[PDB]
């Protein structure tokens, strides 16, 4: 399993991008609900009411049952259109947030993948350190048994051996935790991963910070989100200001009513004013409403919206400054990493020379096995440091590409050419 | 009227056969199959395991270490099959950006209930069951979920 | 003051748990407000209106005073029942949050209590180092005074002494800040705590990770909260779908009215059509309402609720993965802590052997007082490290118990058996 | 450019205090909207409706056009006054938040200003170290070429030189990042900054912690904000309890109506009951409404408000405890800073004495150039540490001033008297 | 109608006697007692002081270090007793999950005011005084609150 | 009726002459002047440049390094002058606590358009131009904003 397959699996089963996608879908679906008031509304409603007279209308009772089908529809109301536009802009900013989440997922899976290799190298170094320290302790015990040193030296050697045993346990647990983090981020267990290739790995100079700034000015996700938020704030100003405008609706209604009268007074000489009525009305009409002075209300709302727009502009400026600073820092990090890579490579060469010196002396007869074991420990430490620096450089490339807002799986595909050989991640298998 | 555009593109790569669809529908069908045939054999359940529960269960059976787990029951918190099952309700699923949907199933033996929980994933174009987490007192054996129980 | 009494005092007076309890009580009280609309609603309302006619109704004036007592009650409206169920589920999740707050309070008080002891040990070691360094500086000054070394050695010794003095001041301030944090947690000042017992302290192997995972599956608080949130999301789906159904209300009213007429046209030949009326009604009625197509509205709301349910399911899956990772990490943490304890114990033994050798050499005549002082300093450092490791092991046991969502004072009772010897906390009393 | 001008420029153009100022202004402006419902509300509305009869009213059609002007005004409604008071208190707490933002801006600009000087000192030390290490490597290469050492020593020297080169690159990037952070805070590029003056710098013991606590109790911003929040909670209790009171409104209206009848039965023997009417009404009236039992409603809301008040009181107590702990910590921090300043000064003196010894030995003829180069490197390291400690002491003084809530530019004026000599901040200038 | 079950169980362990109850009520009673008499003694104020203020003030009196503070006015920000007091209202306390209730009592001497602050705690079943925060300009002496003033 | 008191006090120190005011208004008059006279000279544009773009541009011209940038166009993302300009509206600015207002200016040449962006700052009592950030594809030259293009 290399980085490409790991990321392909992670993109599928990861319960952090699915939630953002669902939130995006809900925000996009809200457009229909925002547009719903514009569409015609209609309903049906029936009722039945019995009334009993009192005082002057003594002995008068009525029973009226009504059923009305109503259909209302607006004609000119800018508030609904403004709300629809606001919902559209909110959906856009939510989509921008989802894109940002995708970029963070890519970065997270890359970092979690490289942590496992770093832990593997650390454990491999710790195993050699343990072997060398155990041989040193055995040497000290032999010298004491023959008799050349005091008991304090033996106690110190045993203390150092116990310390290295604890360090080995800590490194093993670190590897286990790294594998568990990878499983948490991918929802799968990986028993073997692709490791770095020494020959295929080359470090290239980054493009000038001027081009980086030029691309990040117009392609960064945070800047686009801030600009869209400012546009939404302006639309909010306009929607709040639209409270001065009048409104106009049209209604239609078909109503059927059935009324019956009873009581002592009705059962008399009323003749025509007290009779059961079977009424039917197909009411159709318009309605116009123009609000006038309502205290502060709309004026205060406009002032508040203007202040909110000012705040949004300040947020946009702050976002631009932060983006510029982030781009500059991420550009400097790459050069720092290149220098660190060169230094660690030279240190590895020196450690190899020292190990060869110890081996030659041991073969000739001027050295012991403990010396070559310590040289091997130092060489392993240098190798681990160099590998960690290389992984840091590879991560810094992705950080540079993410600062510009142009991170996608093509970068991972390009990076995948440096991972060639498989290595197991079982702590017992790598170091029994 | 507008229609939402699904965030994801494929959400697929399904190998084995699978049932029509519906998360609660698929879980209820699985439990009905379990109750109807009292064999609880793995190979007849293949259209219900996803792509990895099948191979994990096959390798566990061939490993000759989890015989007692497999014989009694692998898919429930109790060694004996239940009398009735009621899978929780999920009111449909829009588009295709939906995985890892767990449902709390309520299983009833003779005046008993354990309320297990099953995972469900899409993995292609249908709905499929995965994991199962033994969410009941007096757990059958091993630990936690079935995958944690049979993983090495 | 051992751990149990400190925890009891902290539970009694802590302005972080009281706010959580108040929020829980408010959430539980909201059930009554949510259920109130189901209960009958009655009111009383009176008014008086004077009307003056115009145009065709010239010289016509009316004065009408009305007073009505109304009582309304909803017969069938399941939206209110769904809201009541939603409020109940919210109260349940708030209670789960309160339980989590209790657990974190226990963890915090234990951590502070052990931090104070660690600070005490560090201060003791620092003052031992101060004594050794001062004796070394005096030795160097004497050697220069008789004349055996250059002035640079004296300057270096004075620099070491000043650095040690600054370190002592820093350690004293650290102890003071630890006591201040304990007071902040518990709202009380403790000039006396209980120290660890070395004879009664033993390290026991933890239970297998499988049993821990099995317990944490069904017993963890975060998992329960996520499951309850998913259930609430399902209830929200049902509440959104409830909008399709019709509604039915029952109304009753008792009203009195008194109307009088005046004006030029009133004082005419109307006779029976323009007179003062003392009218009274006892109305009882039923109302039924069936909403029909309203644009998207309810359909879009149902889709939004379904998307929210999908998001809640994603949250549940993420919570389960995080819980599993946390339990595994804590198990590995305690496993490493055991080995750290063993290594530090061996280091303490070696340091004691070195100190005994130095003391024997000083007694015989081959060593000076500075050598045994440095040996004592090293022994004190080893003792402090071992004690800190023991406190870390106890805190890791508490973390193991907390990850399963089963933390309570019964674990503090078990920890209390290892705290026997009282110790003062005043910096001057323990470190003159 | 000293600290004062930098702070003035930062206060002028900082896109994080303007946002808070705009938010505070919006909160203050919302008072008008809150008071708006109290003021009279008047409007104008017209409509036109055509009705067609059915069933018993067959062949009856009507056309009615109405136009009304309405003016309503609440005579007694305590809820609006309660809302106005609530808005006022919210504006007050927002103003307190703005003051806190001003204080944190002052602190941030001070820290970012001192970071640049620290970076300059580190870069100078690294340049000296690079010179010394290069000379050592050249000496080793000369020794090998003549033939005195093995190749392993040459490899080790080259490795150390490469490590020093990487360290120099890192220090240069750190200085660049510090300058970029200053630019982000202040929105300007500063190519020259006033450096610390050692003649005018002195350390003074602070006032006793008792006086600090006495001032901070009645002057801290967080405590005032918490107290105002508790008062707002009490006002919320009263506003919720105000639901029992009745309400009184005054209404006036002037309306005209034109109605016409036609269709069939109108053109009959009705005579006057079926005729076009031109109605005009000048209506004036009152409206009294007294709510009665509404289920739980107001009682449950009162209980909820009381629970919220309890929570606010708990928050106030927690804030007081945190303030006390912060003041104590700051006092101890400044004491430790002075104690560390003394030790670093002594270390600088010792390093200077060692360098003078090395230089005298080199002049006489007992030492090489590499020895005096290493002595200069050590002296530079000590100088950098002392300067960093001095900057930390100044920042601690500012922190103590801020903990009391009395931070303003007058303290920056006092700090400015210790910054006299300007230094360029170009990495190429300070270290080609 | 349902009720709310209190989160806590005991919230007690009270030793000395106390006034009936009511935070604002108890504060008003304390400030009425302090003005009705003009002695400002400690032993007769035990029902109001809770459990730690009483012993702390007794030890402070026996210490003979805070005589000047204990004489003039330990419970107020001014060395002289006020002409009138008005304790901020608090409309009842539901159930028993409520401690640390701070109140800003408004005191008034001759054409002056300081608006000090006091604390209410339950400690059993009554309400009792704590701290007193000295929230007036030109405070009496020492520092901050009474406890910070007299603690060692 | 009440009024809001501005949080700031000075927001000033303007040296050079400046136009009446209005952020969108000033940004529109700047483009109107630039199209009206096809010279595009920095000496007569001083009322629009704020206080630092003026000196920065003067020193860039005197530096003899940015000849190509200063020749074609320094204030737009395209090497040639636009055909029409439209400044994004801002419905007035209350009081005086407002600077750093960015406006997305929509330029249109022959059947094209790139939608640059400018900055409005107060610096005294009026509104003046700043930055200009080249927010369009196929950027003219250098990098990002004009200030980053001409800074050292």
């Amino acid at each position: 399993e290399n980085l490409m397959q790991v990321y392909q699996q992670a993109r599928l089963s990861n319960p952090e991008l699915r939630k953002s996608a669902a939130d995006r879908d809900a925000a996009f679906e809200k457009i229909n609900e925002a547009r719903s008031p514009l569409l015609p509304q209609l309903g049906l409603g029936a009722d039945y009411t019995y009334s009993n007279g009192y005082r002057d209308a003594n002995g008068i009772n009525s029973n009226a049952t009504s059923a009305s089908l109503q259909l209302t529809q607006s004609i000119f109301d800018m508030s609904k259109w403004r709300a629809l536009t606001l919902q559209e802009k909110a959906a856009g900013i939510q989509d921008v947030t989802y894109q940002t989440d995708q970029q963070t997922l890519i970065l997270n899976t890359a970092t979690a993948y490289f942590n496992v290799l770093n832990a593997i190298d650390v454990l491999s170094y710790t195993q050699a350190q343990k072997e060398a320290i155990y041989r040193q302790l055995d040497q000290t015990t032999q010298r004491f048994n023959v008799g050349l040193v005091a008991i304090t030296d033996v106690q110190n050697a045993r203390a150092q051996y116990d310390t290295v045993l604890a360090n080995e346990v800590t490194a093993r647990n670190n590897l286990d935790n790294a594998v568990e983090q990878l499983r948490q981020i991918t929802g799968n267990y990986y028993p073997e991963l692709a490791a770095l290739n020494v020959e295929n790995f080359k470090t290239d100079k980054p493009q000038p910070v001027n081009a980086l700034l030029k691309e990040a000015e117009k392609r960064n996700l945070s800047l686009l989100q801030a600009r869209l938020s400012q546009d939404l704030a302006r639309e909010q100003i306009r929607q709040a200001q639209d409270g001065h405008l009048p409104t106009l609706d049209l209604t239609a209604s078909t109503g059927i009513s059935d009324t019956s009268y009873s009581g002592s007074k009705t059962r008399g000489a009323a003749g025509t004013q007290y009779d059961d009525s079977n009424m039917g009305q197909n009411k159709v009409g318009l309605s116009f409403s123009l609000p006038i002075y309502q205290g502060g209300m709309v004026n205060s709302q406009v002032k508040q919206a203007q202040y909110n727009f000012v705040g949004a502009s300040e947020q946009l400026e702050s976002a631009h400054r932060s983006v510029v600073q982030t781009v500059r820092s991420s550009f400097n990090n790459i050069n720092a990493s290149i220098s660190s890579i060169n230094a660690y490579k030279q240190a590895v060469v020196s450690a190899q020379s020292s190990l060869d010196a110890m081996e030659a002396g041991y073969s000739v007869g001027t050295r012991t096995i403990v010396d070559v074991l310590d040289a091997t420990t130092t060489l392993y430490n240098a190798k681990q440091e160099l590998a960690n620096a290389r992984y840091n450089y590879l991560i810094n490339q992705l950080n540079i590409k993410s600062a510009l807002g142009t991170l996608n799986e093509q970068d991972l595909l390009a990076l995948n050419n440096a991972l060639s050989k498989p290595v197991s991640t079982n702590p017992e298998n790598v170091a029994p | 009227c507008t229609t939402v555009t699904p965030a994801y593109k494929d959400n697929g790569t399904r190998s084995g056969p699978c049932v029509e669809g519906g998360p609660d529908n698929v879980a209820q069908q699985f439990y009905d199959y379990r109750i109807l045939h009292r064999s609880n054999d793995i190979t007849a359940l293949r259209p219900y395991l996803s792509d990895k529960l099948a191979t994990l269960l096959s390798d566990a059976s061939r490993d000759n270490n989890h015989r007692e787990l497999l014989t009694n029951d692998p898919f429930s918190s109790r060694t004996t099959l239940p009398d009735s099952a009621h899978v929780a309700s999920a009111s449909t699923i829009p588009n295709r950006d939906a995985r890892n949907i767990p449902l709390r199933v309520d299983l009833k033996q003779g005046d008993q209930g354990w309320q297990d929980e099953v995972l469900m994933i899409q993995e292609g174009q249908c709905w499929v069951i995965d994991d199962v987490r033994y969410l009941g007192g007096s757990v059958h054996a091993t630990a936690g979920t079935l995958r944690q129980s049979i993983e090495n």
